[PDB]
RNA sequence: ACCCACUCGGCACCUUACGAGAAAUCAAAGUCUUUGGGUUCUGGGGGGAGUAUGGUCGCAAGGCUGAAACUUAAAGGAAUUGACGGAAGGGCACCACCAGGAGUGGAGCCUGCGGCUUAAUUUGACUCAACACGGGGAAACUCACCAGGUCCAGACACAAUAAGGAUUGACAGAUUGAGAGCUCUUUCUUGAUUUUGUGGGUGGUGGUGCAUGGCCGUUCUUAGUUGGUGGAGUGAUUUGUCUGCUUAAUUGCGAUAACGAACGAGACCUUAACCUACUAAAUAGUGGUGCUAGCAUUUGCUGGUUAUCCACUUCUUAGAGGGACUAUCGGUUUCAAGCCGAUGGAAGUUUGAGGCAAUAACAGGUCUGUGAUGCCCUUAGACGUUCUGGGCCGCACGCGCGCUACACUGACGGAGCCAGCGAGUCUAACCUUGGCCGAGAGGUCUUGGUAAUCUUGUGAAACUCCGUCGUGCUGGGGAUAGAGCAUUGUAAUUAUUGCUCUUCAACGAGGAAUUCCUAGUAAGCGCAAGUCAUCAGCUUGCGUUGAUUACGUCCCUGCCCUUUGUACACACC
């Protein structure tokens, strides 16, 4: 179960992607059900920015013990979005200003 | 490690697939072919 | 639940029985063949088909119902 | 007697810690693996047990000395984080109160739950988080229940039977609720499709939601969660994440061994508001001109004419933009974040209302939504399935959501007469204008619409106006019940619904209790949509008319937060 997921997360990562999300619930070999996550890297969970960027898919795997339920959750990297805004709304990025170099008591050019 | 390793084999079949590497006679008009006569016996009513 | 009421009397489904049959088709002698049970005039029965005899009947099976004739 | 400095020996506290310790902590518990100043005493895993036995002291109670067999993998210490408390301190909220509003609780009925009754009255759910909930408004169907009747749609494998017939069907009669060849009489038919048996499947609104997936409800009308570098600790960990202040908010300010960051909050998205600025429109609408009707006549006033033409985009529509940032000014405050008032503004309560919403928990609910599913049960006299009929509506009574009222801010009768969110018919009968007939319900002939084009300006209702009635259970109220007419449907009886006449009950403001709510809100009022053949007293949205009273607190109730205790960690079930 771990190896499996872990894998997963891991590939999903190494294909570029912000963040990602794997869980299993149901039961594995022991009468009772439990359910454990499996996530790495960047994910917001509310607002627009869901509908844009995270991609999530439910599974059901069927066992001869019961069934298991497989959710995914993949964010794609906003900046290569491509189609859309490119970034979180929450991104405010202030452009760098330049060493000036001042004082040069003015004379004029001529063309 | 194991997962990892998973992971690695995983580009590995993925970056070696980014290269890698008739029975005629139409059985629809194979009856219409094979249509030709004497494939039945037709006599009746009597009395 | 409930498990098993019933007032007895159970029901049996058919037979078909057994008759070995079609032993009429009467030979007065050698070799003549005078046909026993009269045949179906419904061009669906071939009159390969014949009649049932019962009081007032004369019936064709082959139609699965239809069609009494008289006689 | 008192003050100041010193010094012996006291009882203690403070700060440090070089040092010590498993830590809590300790000027000794320090000067111990760099292990030796002198000396006394006790312990050697937990129970068994301070028990048995002997001795000895005692008046006695009992004291001192004091074993074993057997049993057992832990018992125990300090500290960390949780979880919990019928401990302390702070907060937050109309699912709390305050100031009140409209009520419910009383009545008649409607509807759900219990109970009883029953052949059956199918079933899930029971504090907020069960009870107008399962979109659950059940005539058949639905349908799971009860009285009965058919069918296999029992894959596939092996075997048996058997082409001298393995098996299938049926006219009439009997039979049956039945024009079911269910079964039987009789006797044609059918041709290897089946039958019989075992193995193995299959279906099931059968069980198990305490075996699961998924989904949902709750804690949460809440504000919490984590990692990078640095500080503390041997360590689990901790500081960051905090007394205070501020905020709807771990929202910020500020204090600060922390500094700077991420998830969740905010941002974001949708809807309602503002555009005489942009782009336009015979499926939206205005002015003008024709064409045209009426009244005045002095030019005028009020209409008709899905194209007779010209022009426009204010109103309508929806694309692109713009706009608000609590702006400006001033009060108050650590003059910080903020909060309050005034002006301006379409808009200044997160602009109003939503959508989305981290970590974690519950044996919350759903196997009766699923051809989602483990296991169990059943599987041909079926718990499969279909067909006929009944039942879920059954009525001494208990509980809950509601409808309609007790009238004169009213009923009744005329008359005025204004919305918005919606939906609507192809291999079909959906939304319906118009004309006739009919008191009505409705009927009938036609018609427009696959829709900004037609229904529809949805001429809705409260409401506004003029009258009738006069405080009398009255003409308030419309329960119950009789008789008749229509509509949906194969079917209306236990009366689906609608219409008419008649019958005219309780109820004179509702005990103890208890619900909801702060502005276009409460309350009054109808409408569309879901369901739907027919049936809304239900819900989801909509617009119309439009208040009173707070703008506060912790008294009650609910929940959060620290502090604190713990022998709990399956965590007070
Ligand atoms: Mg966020
Ligand atoms: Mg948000
Ligand atoms: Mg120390
Ligand atoms: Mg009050
Ligand atoms: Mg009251
Ligand atoms: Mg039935
Ligand atoms: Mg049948
Ligand atoms: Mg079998
Ligand atoms: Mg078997
Ligand atoms: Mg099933
Ligand atoms: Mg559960
Ligand atoms: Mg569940
Ligand atoms: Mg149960
Ligand atoms: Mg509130
Ligand atoms: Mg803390
Ligand atoms: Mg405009
Ligand atoms: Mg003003
Ligand atoms: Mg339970
Ligand atoms: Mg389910
Ligand atoms: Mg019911
Ligand atoms: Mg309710
Ligand atoms: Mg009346
Ligand atoms: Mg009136
Ligand atoms: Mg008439
Ligand atoms: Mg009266
Ligand atoms: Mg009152
Ligand atoms: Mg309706
Ligand atoms: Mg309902
Ligand atoms: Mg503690
Ligand atoms: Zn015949």
């Amino acid at each position: 179960i771990r190896r499996a997921a872990y894998g997963v997360v891991r590939y999903v990562m190494e294909s570029g992607a912000k963040g990602c999300e794997v869980v299993v619930s149901g039961k594995l070999r022991a009468a009772r059900a439990k359910a454990m996550k499996f996530a790495d890297g960047f994910l917001i969970h509310s607002g627009q920015p869901v509908n844009d960027f995270i991609d999530t898919a439910t599974r059901h795997v069927l066992m001869r013990q019961g069934v298991l339920g497989i959710k995914v959750k993949i964010m794609r990297d906003p900046a290569k979005s491509r189609t859309g805004p490119k970034a979180l709304p929450d991104a405010v990025t202030i452009i760098e200003p330049k060493e000036e170099e001042p004082i040069l008591a003015p004379s004029v050019k001529d063309y | 490690k194991e997962a990892q390793a998973d992971a690695a084999a995983e580009i590995a079949e993925l970056a070696a697939e980014a290269e890698d590497a008739l029975q005629d006679y139409l059985n629809q008009q194979a009856n219409n072919q094979f249509n030709k006569v004497p494939e039945a016996k037709k006599v009746e009513l009597d009395a | 639940k409930k498990v098993y009421t019933t007032p007895k009397k159970i029901k049996h489904k058919h037979k078909k029985v057994k008759l070995a049959v079609l032993s009429y088709y009467k030979v007065d002698a050698e070799g003549k063949v005078t046909k026993l049970r009269r045949e179906c005039s419904n061009p669906t029965c071939g009159a390969g088909v014949f009649l049932a005899n019962h009081k007032d009947r004369l019936y064709c099976g082959k139609c699965h119902s239809v069609y009494k004739v008289n006689a």
